[PDB]
């Protein structure tokens, strides 16, 4: 119940080795390249604003 | 034309109160070295401050008309204080400071700023993060490293403040002298250097003079040196 309400001590926690020294920043964690059509045959792109046409009962049988 | 800045001020003083740079007037022209140098005490950081905006202006009348000019100030002019001040990035971010990369221009400040043995021996190179809150350095080094980043921009106009004065040795400073000749003269971009040493004024397209307020124009060297004031001549000469 109400775990850290005072909250005095910051502001001065000093730079992490990481931090400083610039180890943290080397990310290497790019996003792959997007594919147009997958390696399993399936295309994957993402259509969107559609005027969505409703359904039909039809569509139930 | 020439002329990339135009002030008849009566008084643009700091606070409120008594005035500070009373009864001036001035003109930078276009490509220009202008060498404001004065005694030490008064007047040259309080008047690039005020041009660049940042004072009570109590009678200055407005005028800022550059080459094609205007909606304050119109545009963005490096700048470099007496005190330096840095992001608490990276080198390389620190100099680009928001800017597209550029291999060319970026090695060419690099070798102008002659900062190398300094990124070498960081743990990093200019991956290294520097700044409070990481490394610290020098004071020569941190002038440098402001000194770039005002170099390397997009900015027809540009401003300094005693570039040299913290330098590492006077060695440096003709070394910085011999970047700036390099890498400002090979553009046409409006530099106002300022520094308390008189030796270095090559290619003095200006020199504006304070002692308590302006003596005379931002005229040429020949001129300046026979101008009724051949004390001038003699002081700066001399040492
Ligand atoms: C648990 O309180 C009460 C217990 C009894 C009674 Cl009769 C009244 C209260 C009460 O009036 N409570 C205020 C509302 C309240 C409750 C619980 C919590 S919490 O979930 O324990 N703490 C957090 O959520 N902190 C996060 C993380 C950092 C800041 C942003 C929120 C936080 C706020
Ligand atoms: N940011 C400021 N706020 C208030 N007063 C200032 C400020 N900067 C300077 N002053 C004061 O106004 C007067 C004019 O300062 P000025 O800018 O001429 O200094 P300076 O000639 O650049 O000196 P130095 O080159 O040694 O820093 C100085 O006496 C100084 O004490």
């Amino acid at each position: 119940m109400l775990a850290r309400k005072s909250i005095i001590p910051e502001e001065y926690v000093l730079a992490r080795i990481a931090a400083e020294n610039l180890r943290k920043p080397r990310i290497r964690d790019r996003l792959p390249k997007a594919r147009f059509i997958a390696k399993s045959g399936a295309c994957n792109l993402a259509h969107k604003n559609i005027r969505e046409q409703g359904r039909f009962l039809q569509d139930i049988f | 034309e020439d002329v990339a800045i135009k002030v008849t001020n009566g008084y643009f003083s700091w606070g409120s109160g008594l005035a500070t740079l009373s009864n001036i007037d001035i003109r930078i022209p276009t490509g220009q070295l202008t060498m404001i140098v004065g005694q030490v005490g008064c007047g040259k950081s309080s008047l690039l401050l005020a041009i660049l905006g940042e004072m009570q202006t109590l009678e200055g009348k407005v005028y800022w008309n550059n080459v094609n000019e205007r909606s304050r100030s119109r545009y963005s002019v490096a700048y470099a204080a007496q005190k330096p001040w840095l992001l608490n990035a990276t080198v390389e971010e620190n100099i680009t400071f928001g800017s597209s990369f550029n291999r060319q221009r970026y090695k060419a400040v690099t070798d102008a700023c002659s900062l190398q043995p300094d990124i070498d021996l960081l743990p990093f190179g200019d991956q290294t993060e520097i700044g409070e809150r990481g490394i610290n350095l020098s004071g020569g080094q941190r002038q440098r490293i402001c000194v770039a980043r005002a170099l390397y921009q997009n900015t027809n106009i540009v401003f300094l403040d005693d570039p040299f004065s913290a330098l590492d040795i006077h060695l440096s400073d003709h070394l910085m002298q011999e970047g700036i000749l390099k890498f400002l003269q090979d553009d046409k971009r409006t530099v106002v250097l300022v520094t308390h040493k008189l030796q270095y004024l090559t290619h003095a397209d200006w020199i504006i003079a304070m002692k308590d307020g302006s003596v005379l124009r931002e005229g040429t060297l020949k001129d300046i040196q026979t101008k009724d004031v051949e004390l001038y001549e003699h002081w700066k000469t001399l040492m």
